[PDB]
């Protein structure tokens, strides 16, 4: 009931309502029906200053979903590079994978974001890792025919 | 996007190679038809 109010907020992007609800004892990692933490939420919509606020008191940073996909997955492929940082400065898993196999280097390759791709290889990405068909984060480069992002990848 | 339609698999080679549809095809945003071209004083235009 007070965590459900949390997630509503972290998705909403209410800065005030997420440190406020926090200081009445709110479940931090408070689950929705499909196992979306406020920091998932957080991830998604691409509200920053709420990564933080919510990885101060203690948010699970890997916290995985029904599927098992984490709140650096999330980030790293809808293209936000300072909630990649600030997840991975947390000690985020960067070669977290999901059901499938599927790591954040997978998707932030997939989604031709560079920025993002350099800031998980720095973290230390397995470059060679495969999903369940066999796939690294070349093999998509390669057919969504990215050069720019093969050549980072070698 | 043309990227997306570039990237449509057609076959899997013996060999493990895949043919793309970029492989056999130019992919571009391009008129439904080219028969019409319209011109403003001498300069390209459109119009209705």
């Amino acid at each position: 009931d007070l965590g459900k109010k949390l997630l509503e907020a972290a998705r909403a992007g209410r800065d005030d309502e997420v440190r406020i609800l926090m200081a009445n004892g709110a479940d931090v990692n408070a689950a929705d029906v499909v196992g979306w933490t406020p920091l998932h939420l957080a991830a998604y919509w691409g509200h920053l200053e709420i990564v933080e606020v919510l990885l101060k008191n203690g948010a699970d940073v890997n916290a995985y979903d029904t599927l098992g996909s984490t709140p650096l997955h999330l980030a790293a492929h809808f293209g936000h590079l300072e909630i990649v940082e600030v997840l991975l400065k947390n000690g985020a898993d960067v070669n977290a994978k999901d059901d499938n196999g599927i790591t954040p280097l997978h998707l932030a390759a997939n989604r031709g974001h560079l920025e993002i791709v350099e800031v998980l290889l720095k973290y230390g990405a397995d470059v060679n890792a495969q999903d369940k068909f066999g796939k690294t984060a070349f093999d998509i480069s390669i057919n969504n025919g990215n050069e720019d992002l093969a050549e980072i990848l070698q | 996007s043309t990227e997306e339609f570039g990237k449509i698999l057609l076959k899997v080679n013996q060999d493990g190679s895949r043919v793309l549809l970029r492989d056999v095809a130019k992919i571009e945003l391009g008129g439904e038809n080219y028969d019409i071209i319209a011109e403003f004083n001498g300069q390209p235009a459109s119009g209705l």
